[PDB]
RNA sequence: CGCGACCUCAGAUCAGACGUGGCGACCCGCUGAAUUUAAGCAUAUUAGUCAGCGGAGGAGAAGAAACUAACCAGGAUUCCCUCAGUAACGGCGAGUGAACAGGGAAGAGCCCAGCGCCGAAUCCCCGCCCCGCGGCGGGGCGCGGGACAUGUGGCGUACGGAAGACCCGCUCCCCGGCGCCGCUCGUGGGGGGCCCAAGUCCUUCUGAUCGAGGCCCAGCCCGUGGACGGUGUGAGGCCGGUAGCGGCCCCCGGCGCGCCGGGCCCGGGUCUUCCCGGAGUCGGGUUGCUUGGGAAUGCAGCCCAAAGCGGGUGGUAAACUCCAUCUAAGGCUAAAUACCGGCACGAGACCGAUAGUCAACAAGUACCGUAAGGGAAAGUUGAAAAGAACUUUGAAGAGAGAGUUCAAGAGGGCGUGAAACCGUUAAGAGGUAAACGGGUGGGGUCCGCGCAGUCCGCCCGGAGGAUUCAACCCGGCGGCGGGUCCGGCCGUGUCGGCGGCCCGGCGGAUCUUUCCCGCGCGGGGGACCGUCCCCCGACCGGCGACCGGCCGCCGCCGGGCGCAUUUCCA
RNA sequence: UACCCACCCGACCCGUCUUGAAACACGGACCAAGGAGUCUAACACGUGCGCGAGUCGGGGGCUCGCACGAAAGCCGCCGUGGCGCAAUGAAGGUGAAGGCCGGCGCGCUCGCCGGCCGAGGUGGGAUCCCGAGGCCUCUCCAGUCCGCCGAGGGCGCACCACCGGCCCGUCUCGCCCGCCGCGCCGGGGAGGUGGAGCACGAGCGCACGUGUUAGGACCCGAAAGAUGGUGAACUAUGCCUGGG
RNA sequence: GCGAAAGACUAAUCGAACCAUCUAGUAGCUGGUUCCCUCCGAAGUUUCCCUCAGGAUAGCUGGCGCUCUCGCACACGCAGU
RNA sequence: CCCGGCUCGCUGGCGUGAGCCGGGCGUGGAAUGGAGUGCCUAGUGGGCCACUUUUGGUAAGCAGAACUGGCGCUGCGGGAUG
RNA sequence: CUGGAGCGUCGGGCCCAUACCCGGCCGUCGCCGGCAGUCGAGAGUGGACGGGAGCGGCGGGGGCGGCGCGCGCGCGCGCCCGCCCCCGGAGCCCCGCGGACGCUACGCCGCGACGAGUAGGAGGGCCGCUGCGGUGAGCCUUGAAGCCUAGGGCGCGGGCCCGGGUGGAGCCGCCGCAGGUGCAGAUCUUGGUGGUAGUAGCAAAUAUUCAAACGAGAACUUUGAAGGCCGAAGUGGAGAAGGG
RNA sequence: ACAAAGCAUCGCGAAGGCCCGCGGCGGGUGUUGACGCGAUGUGAUUUCUGCCCAGUGCUCUGAAUGUCAAAGUGAAGAAAU
RNA sequence: CAUGAAUGGAUGAACGAGAUUCCCACUGUCCCUACCUACUAUCCAGCGAAACCACAGCCAAGGGAACGGGCUUGGCGGAAUCAGCGGGGAAAGAAGACCCUGUUGAGCUUGACUCUAGUCUGGCACGGUGAAGAGACAUGUUUUUUCACUGACCCGGUGAGG
RNA sequence: CCUCACGAUCCUUCUGACCUUUUGGGUUUUAAGCAGGAGGUGUCAGAAAAGUUACCACAGGGAUAACUGGCUUGUGGCGGC
RNA sequence: GAUUGUUCACCCACUAAUAGGGAACGUGAGCUGGGUUUAGACCGUCGUGAGACAGGUUAGUUUUACCCUACUGAUGAUGUG
């Protein structure tokens, strides 16, 4: 019985809320639970990056959303046949593997290729065994480090580039730019029906000729 | 908390802030938001007018990501960019006026509030007001677009 | 009118396996209301919920797109946030009512069938030995069986793979044993056992102390230990314990070297030839349930039923037509993720025995119903039974003495021990039932007193009696206040130093890639502004921020002052 | 003041439903103990505190065997987002800005070009500022200081009333067009009207009060409905087998 | 279910058993609703209602407030006049 | 109130009419009392009685309005009681 | 009750409410209240400071008067000239040099004014219950909680505080926070207890009596004797199911 | 009252009547066959059983030019159609 | 008002704890009552319950929720009790069974609304073989009438025996 | 000539604009909007709805009847002028 | 007294009269239960039917006093040594 001005309100506890309430004092406990995760496998991995393998830099969807990027699946395969990779072997050196993305241009590409090669030259190679061959990192490059990465890998930040002032030629400052969207967005409105009209008016100069 | 309650204050006192007469039975209207056509109509009709109908056109299955499209006034531009590269310019003596990617702030399209102060910029957007190009002309610099 | 292969199909208490019930919170299939809601009401909702039923495990399901998208694109599952209580559904009403993007937990990927390649390269079960035997396994050897040609092994599976040619570089994993070396995070992995400080010091309370003063620093000791419980009251010290990379002994776990027995000739990159998708399935028509899916989201029955530059999808039917994106009809999987059942623990702003679970105890007990089922009440002596020996009355139940007890006015349903209620003792009342309001009066039990309550406190005058002073200086000590801001230190506002600026940092999409490092970008350095520090100089609030001297005053201490003073007493 | 008693005046038994109860209405022998507006979500206003065109909070992370700890601290997280920072349209989408001056286009209350000022005005508007004139002051005059009074005049927040203005929708009307393109293209005016609009901001977070719902819902209080099960030991029938 | 028929009987139960659960079923309807004091203090009136035992909104009430005036020799406003 | 002046696309031989700017001019019947305006919002929404007016009814402690006054809701002196 | 205690019209006089007056006391609202250390009662300024001078003055209305006058200016002293001096002291009703005892600055104080209440609101509760963080060198075996008291008191009152006994183990005060929070009622729940009341009642089958035994105790047991009944379709003698 | 015996109708030749069941090629009558089975009506004996097929039922080798789905076939279209 | 034919009409021998009516005999049914017995009640020993109760309980009238015990005015009142008694406590028992209302039900009914099991019919499906022959359209297709067949399918019997 | 003489939501239709959507583009159908008109709720602010219960039930009700009682006295009875 | 559940009536009869009324329409823990007015039944009519009918008819459980009071009796009571 609603009583002068409030919102109409349907509070959906028309059903059982009551049986089926999660209350969270796990919380806390989860939390701590989850700590011993992160830091039991750590310890376990030893030497090898805590956070995980490496993940390609990846641009968001929605038109939105567009300007943000981020740590993707995992690098193309397209991709790895370029920074000269093996897919099979990429993903024991804990090098991340997707092979299911459609790559489309050669900005994208090269900027995610160059994280291999990055990879690649600040990686140790742990050799197989202690008196072990080829493509293992030297004994220098071995006792310098035990160094597990804390946080993301080559963590990928949304970085910009400034453009310093300019001098506005008298061409940028002619340009309607209002005008021009309405246009655009006419020409996208239309471009179909216009083409019709052509493809009467070339029939009637057949159409006339006959 | 239970302390700060008015029904402390109401033992002793017989029907609770409630009446005699007509006591505090359950339900007497109905159940929530129930008997607008009928009879609870005064209020729906005087407080919420307009609830009872369709109007307009389905667009079923939306996604808002669609058409994200914020919105910025000149009002506050000589606000996006650090404060001194406004007074860096305005002075400089070359007509340099600053690039402001509204892009790079967080806004699909600009728009013309307010004063914009006489200093030459040039505007990166999406979709642009005309009142903003005009505004942004009428000072001096350019409205340059973006995809 | 035979014998023999196979195919189908029987029988065996055959040889060897295995299945079935329970548990059931969480888990998966299905099935499935009505109260209820809509102020009725059937539509709707409750709600795919309860019951019913079926099924699993230490988690369950799902899972490597016939996805998402419309971006400049992403990229198995699940989960949390978020979308978002939104797109839509609805006698568009009650309600209902998701999804796409982002962030984050976690994050792993893979396997079949077919096409083909490869003397079935396979597989199963026997017998003899060699090792191994408290999860039955390797090694060998056997014209010892059998499946399998209606098809068993390897490569291979679409992210390409096979096969070829020459381009490059070069050879370690697996498993059965059999040893051994490093006990391998709570801060020596799991479990068990066993173990590790300091007062019953004085005095005094008390039935008993664990209590109160004290005891070489709040006393004595200990204190990586002062949680807790026990202990005839409140105890760090008495005792168990507690703390404490404290000790030691078994066992169990897991990981590191050796030996052995077996298994394995397993790469990488280039040019060509060809080779490819899982049928009564998709799809459509229909009906039925479902959601939100819609002129059909999902699932069903039936009917019709495909193709191969195909098929699905690309969310208002449809034709045409353009574009994107997957690839079904075969299949597996940790991880986060769920847990009112179990075992095992830890805790609490909890309840505290008509509360708290039905159940603190013979509790799912007694009892009820034929049965499904229903289903209670009931904790406490004291510290110790020290639980009345013995005399006596009484047939005996009960008493009186006595005894025990700190307490029996704690006596075996015993701490305390209310009210209704009843038991008798004392006082007073009593024909309008009691009971009540206002006002007095009498009497009692008590309560204040007084064996004068004359209540106190100043000041003063008088008369008695008694100590050292007060007033004064001088020595000391300590305050206070004053200022000269005197001298110094301090900070507010201003100015100067451009002096910290690089020996002052951090912020800024400021600027230079004239710089340096790493790969136009990232890191670093260098320039700029805003900020925050030094030097010193000047003005001013000169500020509770002092500190030094000079002052003025007060107080205390110690000297002086012996008595018309200055106290005490009556 | 309380116990008994005494008197004088007063005087119906509470609770409740009720126009009206001492009711010849109902509950109520007496006493102990138990006992009824609770929690959560969502709103809304009121208020308290933090910060402020931001502000948050999680969920996540980094920091514990917790004794205190399932705490506290911290995070380009800190904003991936909510809420707010702008509305309006069914939708494609558009989007809050005006004044003035000069110049140019015939100022054609139409178009464009340079400068100046920037949220238009009126009336109320707490009100701050100015203030003519008093009003003393031991003498006559002179005069600086100092307050009180002060007619009259100025700025004027907040708010209220009004008049103006700008965005979007829709209408009407009517002008000129730009020209990556051709206008069944896009574009510009005037007037009116619809808008939960802008017109120099007030939210965010967190408390608490009230209220309103959704919730069992202040407690107690049905006749029913549904789903599953147990019963013929009574009786009703049938049958089987016995007895009188 | 069973009824030589009477709504008989189904284990003290029948116009159709008992047991448990859904189950805090729903109730515009009975009953009750637990400490003091201070201040203000009703309505049974309005329109719509499948409305007449109830709601919806008119009222009246409180609270919370705020804008001001000036009783500070120096007030406008309001009003069962 | 009273002067001056401007604007108009409405209206008209001109003026009206309306709107503005600018100036000129104060207690305008009695009596009373400080005024204004914004949120939340409970109970209530069966009422009853009296004077006077009045409709049904014959009349009622009957039925239904007006107006006012009560009681409810609130005792007290009186109205013996109510 | 009767030339009335009847009824008309009229006097005086008196009686009494919670009504009015005055006073007393306890509430609330307002006072643009005073009171956070200052002069001053239809308050009608105060003060420098100069030049000049002095008994001047300000030689204005039956106003009856208000704004100017008869306690002083100048004066007493120092001796026509100086002064007209300092509260760490004027000695103080004004004191501005520093301020209550009083000033918990949500304290206290004076004015006036006002305080019928159901439902409801609101406020106030050193009103009450239980829990925790603080805090009270709280209290306690020299006796706590509860309990009990014709033991003194206080608040308007929620309750609170004090006197004794018993009890035997723990308890409270303030500042905060937290509730499952205060009962007379619900044919409320559970347990107990009255009145009724020593009341209803121990009535179906005709039936007992005597003696002895046993025994503390005998109408009730047993034995004997006597009277009786069931009366073989039984109260006779055996079984089923059930019972165990 | 019911039943009852007696009278009366009515369906049924088993790919059936009547009937059960959730389901099967499920089951009862039915170890049946019209002198039986199932469904009704009245109510011994005697005497009698009048008229009405206008309604609603039931039913009938009955026309079904009345209509009438799915599917089915006809057509336009480019397809839903 | 308002009978009546298997919703059977009319009769009727026997029988009916079936409904009436009248007569003889009989009778404490009555005039109108009377007595006698047994068990009680009653009194005692022993054992001892319940229902109910706001407080309670002498009346008239007034008023008063329009018939009160209370209260006003009146009337008046002596402790504690026993057997009786049914005048009163609208006595108790038992939130009225009569009646209205509720958007509270149940049982039944049908011409209520909305649906259902079931059955009838049509279509489609398993769902074939052969044979004749016909029409309609067209200049093969469709519609297919009729009659066989037995392989599905169906029923019959037995110890599956010709 | 004035005062009545008509009607929401949802639903349906017709009309209107070179209108908007029909969504990965485009063209045509088709569908949805937008804005006006019509279908209509007679209970007129708008429920898609028959009975009976003496076999009955529960919440309630002196707000609703049947007795008793009050008032009233039409009628009745009784009595005057 | 006859009839009648009856109140109400009418008649016979006697007398002296066969007046009228009240007390919760006096009087169910006084009775009876004849009639109303449950549940079983029957006819009439109405209803399509369940069923309806101040339309007839037959069968249909009638509690509890001990409690205070009134009354009837019975003991008694303070007072009079
Ligand atoms: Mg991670
Ligand atoms: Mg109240
Ligand atoms: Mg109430
Ligand atoms: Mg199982
Ligand atoms: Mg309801
Ligand atoms: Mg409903
Ligand atoms: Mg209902
Ligand atoms: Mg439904
Ligand atoms: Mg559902
Ligand atoms: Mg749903
Ligand atoms: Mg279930
Ligand atoms: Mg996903
Ligand atoms: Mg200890
Ligand atoms: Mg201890
Ligand atoms: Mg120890
Ligand atoms: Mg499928
Ligand atoms: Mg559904
Ligand atoms: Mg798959
Ligand atoms: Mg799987
Ligand atoms: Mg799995
Ligand atoms: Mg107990
Ligand atoms: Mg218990
Ligand atoms: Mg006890
Ligand atoms: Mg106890
Ligand atoms: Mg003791
Ligand atoms: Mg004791
Ligand atoms: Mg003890
Ligand atoms: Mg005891
Ligand atoms: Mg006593
Ligand atoms: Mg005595
Ligand atoms: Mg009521
Ligand atoms: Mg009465
Ligand atoms: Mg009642
Ligand atoms: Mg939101
Ligand atoms: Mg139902
Ligand atoms: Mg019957
Ligand atoms: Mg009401
Ligand atoms: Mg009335
Ligand atoms: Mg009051
Ligand atoms: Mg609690
Ligand atoms: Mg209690
Ligand atoms: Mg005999
Ligand atoms: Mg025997
Ligand atoms: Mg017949
Ligand atoms: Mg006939
Ligand atoms: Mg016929
Ligand atoms: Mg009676
Ligand atoms: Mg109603
Ligand atoms: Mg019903
Ligand atoms: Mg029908
Ligand atoms: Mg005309
Ligand atoms: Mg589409
Ligand atoms: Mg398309
Ligand atoms: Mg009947
Ligand atoms: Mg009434
Ligand atoms: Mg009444
Ligand atoms: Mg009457
Ligand atoms: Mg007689
Ligand atoms: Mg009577
Ligand atoms: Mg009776
Ligand atoms: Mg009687
Ligand atoms: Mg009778
Ligand atoms: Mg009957
Ligand atoms: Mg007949
Ligand atoms: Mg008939």
């Amino acid at each position: 019985a609603p009583s002068r001005n409030g919102m109409i309100l349907k509070p959906h506890f028309h059903k059982d809320w009551q049986r089926r309430v999660a209350t969270w004092f796990n919380q806390p406990a989860r939390k701590i639970r989850r700590r011993k995760a992160r830091q039991a496998k750590a310890r376990r991995i030893a030497p090898r990056p805590a956070s995980g393998p490496l993940r390609p830099v990846v641009r968001c969807p929605t038109v939105r959303y567009h300007t943000k990027v981020r740590a993707g699946r995992g690098f193309s395969l397209e991709e790895l046949r370029v920074a000269g990779i093996h897919k099979k072997v990429a993903r024991t050196i804990g090098i991340s593997v997707d092979p299911r993305r459609r790559n489309k241009c050669t900005e994208s590409l090269q900027a995610n290729v160059q994280r291999l090669k990055e990879y690649r030259s600040k990686l140790i190679l742990f050799p197989r065994k202690p008196s072990a061959p080829k493509k293992g990192d030297s004994s220098a490059e071995e006792l310098k480090l035990a160094t597990q990465l804390t946080g993301p890998v080559m963590p990928i930040r949304n970085v910009y580039k400034r453009e310093k002032a300019r001098v506005i030629t008298d061409e940028e400052k002619n340009f309607k730019a209002f005008a021009s969207l309405r246009m655009a967005r006419a020409n996208a409105r239309l471009f179909g029906i216009r083409a019709k009209r052509a493809k009467e008016a070339a029939e009637q100069d057949v159409e006339k000729k006959k | 908390p239970s302390r700060l309650r008015k029904t402390r204050k109401l033992r002793g006192h017989v029907s609770h802030g409630h009446g005699r007469i007509g006591k505090h039975r359950k339900h007497p209207g109905g159940r929530g938001n129930a008997g607008g056509m009928h009879h609870h109509r005064i209020n729906f009709d005087k407080y919420h007018p307009g609830y009872f109908g369709k109007v307009g056109m389905r667009h079923y299955h939306l996604k808002r990501n669609q058409s994200f499209c914020p919105t910025v006034n000149l009002d506050k531009l000589w606000t996006l960019v650090s404060e001194q590269t406004r007074i860096n310019a305005a002075k400089n003596k070359t007509g340099a006026a600053p690039i402001i990617d509204v892009v790079r702030s967080g806004y699909y399209k600009v728009l013309g509030k307010g004063k914009l102060p006489k200093q030459p910029v040039i505007v990166k957007a999406k979709f642009f007001s005309r009142r903003a190009e005009e505004k942004i002309k009428g000072v001096g610099g350019a409205c340059v677009l973006v995809a």
